[PDB]
DNA sequence: CTAGTTGATCTCATATTTCATTCCTACTCAGGAGAAGGAGCAGAGCG
RNA sequence: AUCGAGAGGA
DNA sequence: CGCTCTGCTCCTTCTCCTTCCTCTCGATGGCTATGAGATCAACTAG
């Protein structure tokens, strides 16, 4: 796609869970600018304690969204996000169906196929064997 | 679902706001407006990915009055759902017929039509929940829906949750 | 040698009077008669049916037989002209209107 | 009528001349881009006159007899005169000046020697003298190095346009071709010398004004050219004009067709 | 509430049938607008622009102040041609292919190639026409021009196709071995042309189709463009649109009666001329067709185009030139007693005209006062403007002594001494016609002016009428002071000569100061020197000293003219004596020699109002101008000068 | 594109009268004011004030017909108007 | 007072551009209207009470503006509209450089 | 009195020169015909002079007519119009005193005054002869 | 929370007996210029 | 209230 | 050199057309039928 900026960027179609990790990091960015002026439960009460400081507490939809969000993130540890980034990007999947697999729960091919009619069609079912397992194990690491 | 984007925000200047403190007066607007907005092209804005970097491109005013006119670009975090996609979401609260569910930034309506054929509404439930067929769905227990398409409102956004499949059904 | 000409003609017209008017007036209008590549008039049938807007074009004596033609052709107004933009009650890019004045933040920082 | 035609001419930034559509109807504005506001019936020298009487006013000889310098004139006399490198600086400025008869004769073929220009340099050279009371009864300061390098350098500061490029600069050149003409065929070392007793503080402070009084006249961009233009022709108008609606209506079967021949 | 923008692009083009039908809020079937007061849900409806005194404007509520109407529907029953493109849709039918949707006339040919090849879509129309209207024929098989026994089987028809004529409402085609051509058969050839042949005939794929050139439906514009009428005692006469409308409706309703019952075919055929008139003229009331709408009252119908072609239309009489307010008009007089810049306006305007100044601690307490004063007292302003737009009244209000005003509210406050103005002689033939002059309030009802100014204006006080108008903004004053300012238009760009002067008396007086014969007492010359404001207090020595101290003339001027200021001008007679003492001579504002006249303060180039201008600005010689009348009129008014008969005598 | 700007840097007259009263607006909207108050409470001369000695914080965008366009500072104006 | 043809023509060559507009706009004839910007046609429907705005036809709900035009304007343009033609105002030039 | 204006003795004013009489008539209509169509004009509850006459009389059909006269002093004030005999016509200037005025021996002092220059350049050499 | 009378609203009937006519003064402006379309003709190629 | 015709001035 | 074809020239149609202000007068804007009877809803009271 294109931004803002004038240099065509492809669709970010970023995870869930690395996007929670962003807005972990936003908001610790804007932590770091009013003063110049992990587990479920981990990072369920850092993300209230960065959105109360970082807002007046009005925001409590987006409050809720962030814990469910949190509620149902797939892969937390962030040093173990990286992994399941090039696991499907570097196989040339399409970042809107990279997104999905590595925000939601699968272990097996035709189960990726029937939850994604997109894959159904054009995936090779063999790539996807070999990565749902590993991020299935993944997965149950968190 | 969820996305990085560069959005551009066409905000006014009062002219006395025109003093030094101006600029973060700006970052301030910008940031309280932002914050919790919706739009049909791309669903709901949760926050502003590299918040410093403020793009101002200097301001304009208005030939009618002093105010000033900026059109500030950001990058942004988002969210945007699309039709036939798999979300797993959680019930804020129980309907007789269906359920409002939570997806993250978005309020989904799971309709009774769509639900499995065997579940069926359970009055006596306390919530109120659907507890006739396997898909046992209540405020308290996890769920998991379809996206059919994306309904636009004035006051917010919302969708429809779908559980009759195979998949996406009660937790 | 049509301009030149032409200019000529004008000046005996107004020097007839005795009165002068300084030669960039005259010159103008004389240029502007003979920049299309022919000694455009200055009536209906001439300047008029140029490929300015239809907005500036229809004010002047043909309105609506030349707002169908507009509509016809699909025709697309720039909106520069300024007739165009009194129309529409906007400033029209002219005298104090043929720029745009911007605030200079790090002077503004600067001036504290 | 008038006024649509011409209803939307304004002189941008660039100095040029357009319409709305961009349509470049002139390049520089009145061919000269300085503003009518600005202008006076100024005589040209250098144009009347025989040969001989030209050359006496302005030609300058430091070896011979007939154009010697008067030492009196400058606070250096004979120093200046027998000067080879300065005769020659008085060769080339007067060529140019012959050359500038010869082409000035040339544009105005009837010979008239007045028009409007920008900038009435007389005013100038008489207000310098009152200015601090130039007295004229005591050698000037001046010397020939400093006037004909003053002439030249005014010349360079007198900008129109500003295009660094080849283009404009050639425009640039031909803009104030008229002006400089004139400036030179009343800023010659003879006249400045022996009519204008003038002080280095007094040329100076003179050639300073020129720059600036030259810059004042320069046409400001935004003006509404095309408007004032077809006001200016339509008020003498209402005050022969069957001619006049028989040319702006191009009306090509004219009342009384008439040829003129040499 | 919802963004602002200012327009940048407009873009013309015909209505899709389809996009009335959805942008229209209500279809019209009932030519009837009532019963007593309700209206007939199938016309003029709520759902179109509400009348007074109802807040729904099809739910938009609003009332009808700030909401305009919102278009209808009428699906005619038959198409019918649009008047001011019946002269195209001849030219374009001309050229196609009859019943087969094609071009008579292709690239394959070199002509259409040029033709083809015109970046002006107009133009490149107009070839076209002109060429393919000569082919008669829409042969299939056409010689290729590389190849010529090849042939391209284009034409898919093939047959030939008749000369089509101008007829009225109607079109007439003969055929070429002829009848009337129905309205429906050019819509089946228009909706047969390819996207292609649009192009090449300058028509648009989104926005100009030539099968909308066919009318099918009509839209109805709402109220708003056919106002409610009463101007009787309780009595409609609704505007002609209305009336015109339902005339289309009852012919419209009867044309479907007769084709539903029995269709007559012959009787079918004249109603739908005149639903087809009756169209026409609402479109347009003047064609060459002799057929002219009239109003029961006999009045010819007001079209549409009525109300824009020629003056008084809604581009000229109401766009390009429209009333104004903030504005004054009255006659004018002379007065030497005012500068320029300054002009006299009366009381009783001061007090009416207003301005809106905002209050911040510059001038809050001076327009405290004003509101104290009331809208009677002339400084005194008329309305406070609260943040919510409360339009306090002091008219009919005490709170006037209970105000207590607030930053950023507005105060109407009356025009004041300084407040810029804008002078405009009619006709205002050019640029100095139309000046900004500061404000002196007069006690009387009559418009005051400086003498020297009327020239510029071309006015006169023997009965000439001025117009003054105000600026309503902080901004719009610093335009007019700082462009339209009288001292900046002192050299008029017309000619490079100056605009203004000395004229009438105040010339013929200072001819008669400045002669070498005229000699000005002491005491005569004191009330003089204080005459002059730019005076410094110090006395010139007189000329003659003594027999008896006795100033010249041309000392006392002098004493006007600014320092330094150096003016030389020879005539024939001038030869530094000046025996006839002609020419003119000054040295840091002294006069040397000369009598001052036309040459030297009138409109001349070279002139003394010329000068000053450049070495001291504008806004100094203005009070030149002032300065020169103050004394020469002061000087004038103590030594006379008349005519008489026995000066005409020989 | 700030280098080789083609304008020349003597402010038009148009400009000067549109900050002039762009200035005047803000000032009378108890915008901040750059320079001390000397009981001048005229906010049009308060801006001629400003603009004597080069206080305005405005930029200027002179637009070619082309449609670039160039960012002149009022600083770096040579007023002489 | 009318503010008649060459009276214009007047403040233009005084290149008053502000103050022209003034006196078209603020002296008479002020008026906000709401344009579709997916089909630049006065269809909005601005239930300003509800703060709801729509374009049936379009079924836009997001692409809304606010303009000021003279009331004659929208006048004139309803009246083109009576003859099929649609006057389409847009905020945004085709071509952006 | 630079232009065709003119300056006028105040006094001569104060004594009555060119004052003038304003007379404007009014007309009322009771009503239409009698169709279910009355009104009346008898003080129904919720320019600048004086009533001259009020006349009350009903046309052929028997409808009530009232006709109102209103009568005002008009005096000259600066720039009410005034002409000569001879074309030449100019407005009121502003108006002097008696005493302010120009005075000849004999205690005369005008009523008018005009400029000279009006003369020449309209050449009414008649308006000369008739003074 | 129903039932009472009385206002409101819908529908139609008798329908008379019923409109096309009186033309008319009257006559000159004011013409000029430009587009558009046909008609005939003369010459260039063709047979 | 609107059209039309008229009577003018600047 | 006639035939034919085409464009060229000529010769009649066939159109369209003008700053601001103030008052008074006056015509005019227009045609459409009777309420009665009956049933339902609206208001009030017990
Ligand atoms: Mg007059
Ligand atoms: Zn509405
Ligand atoms: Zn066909
Ligand atoms: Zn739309």
């Amino acid at each position: 796609q294109i931004n803002h900026q004038g240099e065509e960027e492809e669709l970010i179609a970023l995870n869930l869970s690395e996007a929670r990790l962003v807005i972990k990091e936003a908001l610790v960015e804007r932590r770091r600018a009013f003063k110049r002026s992990e587990t479920r439960e981990k990072e369920l009460e850092s993300i209230d304690v960065l959105l109360e400081q970082t807002t007046g507490g009005n925001n409590k939809d987006l409050k809720n969204t962030m814990q469910y969000l949190t509620n149902f993130s797939r892969f937390r540890d962030q040093e173990t996000v990286g992994a399941v980034i090039q696991l499907l990007k570097s196989t040339g999947l399409h970042p809107f169906e990279v997104a999905q697999l590595g925000s939601l729960a699968c272990d097996t091919a035709d189960e990726a196929k029937t939850l994604i009619p997109s894959l159904n069609n054009k995936i090779s079912d063999d790539e996807l064997e070999r990565i749902l397992k590993e991020l299935s194990n993944l997965e149950t690491l968190y | 679902m969820f996305f990085i984007k560069d959005l551009s925000l066409n905000i006014t200047l009062h002219p006395s706001f025109f003093g030094p403190r101006m600029k973060q007066y700006l970052k301030t607007k910008l940031l309280e407006e932002v914050e919790g907005s919706c739009t049909g092209k791309f669903g709901y804005i949760l926050c502003v990915l590299d918040y410093d970097n403020i793009d101002i491109q200097r301001g304009r005013i208005l030939p009618t009055d002093g105010s000033a006119e900026f059109n500030v670009k950001y990058r942004a975090v988002v969210f945007k759902p699309f039709k036939g996609e798999v979300v797993d979401g959680t019930v804020v609260s129980c309907s007789q017929h269906g359920f409002e569910v939570q997806v993250g930034p978005m309020k989904v309506f799971v309709t009774k039509h769509l639900m499995p054929q065997d579940l069926t509404f359970n009055a006596g439930s306390n919530p109120p929940s659907y507890q006739s067929s396997e898909d046992v769905i209540t405020i308290k227990s996890r769920i998991r829906v379809k996206i059919e398409g994306c309904i636009s409102q004035v006051s917010s956004i919302h969708a429809i949750g779908s559980i009759k499949e195979d998949y996406l059904g009660a937790i | 040698a049509g301009r030149a000409a032409l200019y000529k003609e004008v000046y005996n017209v107004i020097a007839s009077d005795g009165s002068y008017v300084n030669y960039r007036h005259m010159a103008l209008l004389v240029d502007v008669m003979t920049t299309q590549g022919g000694l455009t008039s200055v009536t209906r049938h001439g300047f008029n049916r140029s490929n300015t807007g239809a907005l500036m074009r229809c004010s002047f004596e043909e309105t609506v037989e030349i707002l169908f033609e507009a509509g016809a052709s699909a025709e697309l107004d720039d909106c520069r002209g300024v007739s165009e933009n009194v129309i529409l009650g906007q400033m029209a890019p002219i005298g104090t209107g043929a720029f745009d004045v911007m605030i200079d933040e790090e002077s503004l920082v600067k001036y504290m | 009528r008038l006024v649509k035609a011409l209803e939307d001419i304004m002189v941008h930034y660039d100095n040029t001349t357009r319409n709305s559509l961009g349509n470049v109807i002139q390049f520089i504005y009145g061919e000269d881009g300085m503003d009518a506001a600005h202008i006076e019936k100024q005589s040209l020298d250098t144009i009347g006159g025989s040969d001989a009487a030209f050359e006496k006013r302005y030609r300058v000889d430091l070896l011979n007899t007939d154009h010697t310098l008067d030492p009196s004139l400058l606070e250096s006399g004979s120093e200046i005169l027998g000067d080879l490198k300065l005769q020659v600086l008085l060769d080339e400025e007067y060529k140019q000046l012959v050359k500038d008869r010869k082409f000035l004769r040339e544009v105005f073929v009837d010979g008239e020697a007045n028009w409007p220009l920008p900038v009435n340099i007389r005013r100038i050279i008489q207000n310098a003298q009152q200015t601090f009371h130039i007295d004229h009864t005591k050698p000037s300061d001046l010397t020939i190095k400093d006037i004909v390098l003053g002439v030249k350098d005014l010349q360079e500061n007198l900008l129109v346009l500003r295009g660094k490029n080849e283009i404009i600069q050639n425009a640039q050149r031909d803009a104030v071709t008229l002006f400089c003409c004139l400036l030179r065929s009343r800023l010659a070392t003879r006249r400045v010398l022996q009519e204008y007793r003038l002080t280095k503080q007094a040329f100076d402070w003179v050639l300073s004004n020129i720059e600036a009084q030259f810059l004042r006249s320069v046409v400001h961009p935004g003006e509404m050219v095309g408007v004032l233009a077809a006001q200016s022709i339509g008020e003498p108008a209402t005050q022969g004009v069957p001619r006049l609606k028989e040319i702006l209506n191009v009306a090509k079967n004219m009342k009384t067709p008439s040829l003129t021949v040499y | 509430s919802a963004p602002l923008r200012t327009v940048k692009e407009v873009q013309f083009g015909l209505f899709s049938p389809e996009e009335v039908r959805a942008i229209s809020v209500a279809k019209i079937r009932f030519p009837e607008t009532m019963q007593t007061r309700a209206k007939i849900g199938g016309l003029n409806d709520p759902r179109l622009g509400s009348i007074d005194r109802n807040l729904k404007c099809q739910t938009c509520q609003e009332g009808m102040n700030e909401c305009p109407g919102h278009f209808g529907h009428i699906d005619l029953a038959k198409p019918v041609f649009h008047v001011g493109f019946i002269a195209k849709i001849k030219k374009v039918c001309e050229c196609v292919c009859m019943h087969c949707g094609k071009l008579l006339l292709d690239e394959h040919n070199e002509l259409m190639r040029q033709a083809l090849a015109i970046k002006d879509s107009k133009k490149r129309f107009a070839a076209i026409w002109t060429l393919c209207k000569t082919k008669m024929v829409c042969e299939t098989d056409v010689p290729s021009e590389d190849d010529p026994t090849q042939l391209v089987s284009r034409g898919g028809c093939g047959n030939t196709q008749p000369t089509i004529r101008k007829d009225g409402l109607k079109l007439v085609g003969s055929w070429k071995k002829l009848r009337v051509l129905s309205t429906e058969e050019i819509l089946n050839i228009f909706k047969h042309i390819s996207v292609k042949d649009f192009t090449s005939l300058g028509f648009n794929e989104v926005f100009s189709r030539p099968e909308w050139m066919i009318l099918t439906c009509l839209p109805v514009p709402p109220p708003p463009v056919r106002p409610s009428i009463s101007f009787n005692e309780s009595q409609r006469g609704e505007d002609d649109l209305t009336f015109k409308l339902a005339d289309i409706l009852k012919a419209n309703i009867s044309l479907e009666t007769l084709e539903h019952n029995g269709a007559p075919h012959h009787a079918i055929e004249e109603a739908e001329s005149l639903l087809q008139f009756h169209v026409a003229t609402y479109m347009d009331n003047d064609i060459a067709g002799q057929p002219q709408a009239l109003q029961k009252s006999g009045r010819p119908v007001k079209s549409i185009r009525a109300r824009l072609k020629g003056k008084e239309g809604r581009i000229r009489g109401n766009l390009m030139g429209k009333r104004v307010d903030f504005s004054a008009r009255t006659v004018i007089s002379g007065d030497p007693n005012l500068e320029l810049d300054q002009v006299g306006v009366p009381k009783s305007i001061a007090k009416t005209l207003t301005y809106p100044e905002v209050v911040t601690p510059y001038n809050i307490d001076r327009l405290t006062q004003l509101v104290r004063n009331g809208p009677n007292e002339h400084p005194g302003a008329k309305y406070v403007i609260r943040d919510s737009g409360d339009r306090i009244d002091l008219r009919y209000s005490k709170r006037a002594g209970d105000i207590q005003l607030q930053y950023g509210w507005k105060v109407e406050r009356h025009i004041m001494d300084n407040d810029p103005v804008l002078f405009n002689r009619q006709p205002s033939l050019h640029k100095m016609s139309m000046m900004a002059h500061r404000v002196k309030v007069i006690p009387y009802s009559t418009f005051r002016l400086n003498l020297s100014v009327t020239s510029p204006y071309n006015a006169d006080f023997d009965g000439d009428e001025m117009n003054l108008h105000v600026p309503q903004s902080e901004e719009t004053r610093a335009e007019l002071s700082q462009l339209c300012a009288v001292p900046l238009q002192i050299v008029s760009p017309q000619s490079n000569k100056p605009c203004m002067g000395i004229v009438q008396d105040t010339l013929c007086g200072i001819r008669k100061l400045t002669l070498r014969d005229t000699f000005i007492e002491l005491d005569q010359v004191l009330n003089m020197l204080y005459w002059v404001p730019d005076w410094d207090g110090v006395i010139p020595t007189p000329a003659i000293i003594k027999p008896k101290p006795l100033w010249s003339g041309k000392q006392i001027l002098s004493v006007a003219i600014p320092n330094g200021i150096h003016l030389q001008r020879f005539d024939e007679g001038t030869t530094l004596l000046s025996p006839k003492d002609n020419g003119m001579l000054i040295i840091d504002g002294q006069i040397i020699f000369g009598v001052v006249e036309k040459k030297t303060v009138g409109s001349s180039n070279g002139g003394l109002i010329h000068v000053v201008t450049r070495e001291k600005g504008p806004q100094v010689c203005a009070k030149l101008f002032g300065n020169i009348q103050k004394v020469v009129n002061f000087w004038l008014l103590h030594n006379g000068f008349s005519t008489g008969i026995g000066d005409t005598i020989a | 594109p700030k280098d080789q700007r083609a304008t020349t840097p003597y402010m038009t007259k148009y400009e000067r009268a549109r900050i002039l009263g762009t200035r005047a607006l803000q000032i009378s909207m108890n915008a901040p004011v750059f320079v001390d108050l000397e009981g001048e409470t005229d906010p049009l001369r308060i801006a001629m004030k400003e603009l004597a000695e080069k206080k305005i914080p405005l930029v200027i965008r002179r637009y070619l017909p082309d449609g670039s366009f160039e960012d002149w500072s009022v600083e770096e104006l040579i007023v002489d108007l | 007072l009318r503010f008649g043809e060459m009276e214009r023509d007047c403040m233009i060559a005084h290149g008053a551009a502000s103050f022209l507009k003034e006196r078209l706009m603020e002296a008479s004839d002020a008026f906000r209207v709401h344009i579709c910007g997916i089909c630049g046609l006065m269809t909005v429907i601005a239930k300003l009470n509800h703060n709801q705005f729509e374009c049936k036809g379009c079924d836009n709900k997001i692409d809304i503006y606010q303009i000021h035009i003279p009331y004659a304007a929208k006048l004139l343009f309803q009246e083109l509209m009576a003859m099929n033609i649609t006057p389409r105002l847009y905020t945004d030039r085709s071509r952006d450089f | 009195n630079q232009e065709d204006s003119m300056i006028m003795n105040q006094s001569s004013i104060d004594r009555g020169l060119f004052r003038s009489l304003f007379f404007r008539s009014y007309m009322d209509q009771e009503k239409k015909y009698g169709m279910s169509i009355t009104e009346t004009f008898e003080k129904p509850q919720r320019e600048n002079g004086i009533v001259d006459q009020v006349l009350v009389t009903t046309n052929q059909d028997g409808l009530k007519f009232v006709k109102v006269r209103v009568r005002t002093t008009k005096i000259p004030q600066i720039g009410d119009k005034f002409a000569s005999r001879h074309g030449q016509k100019g407005t009121i200037g502003i108006t002097y005193r008696r005493e302010d005025m120009p005075f000849t021996a004999e205690g005369i002092v005008p009523d008018l005054i005009i400029n000279p220059h009006a003369i020449p350049s309209r050449m009414t050499v008649a308006h000369l002869i008739e003074c």
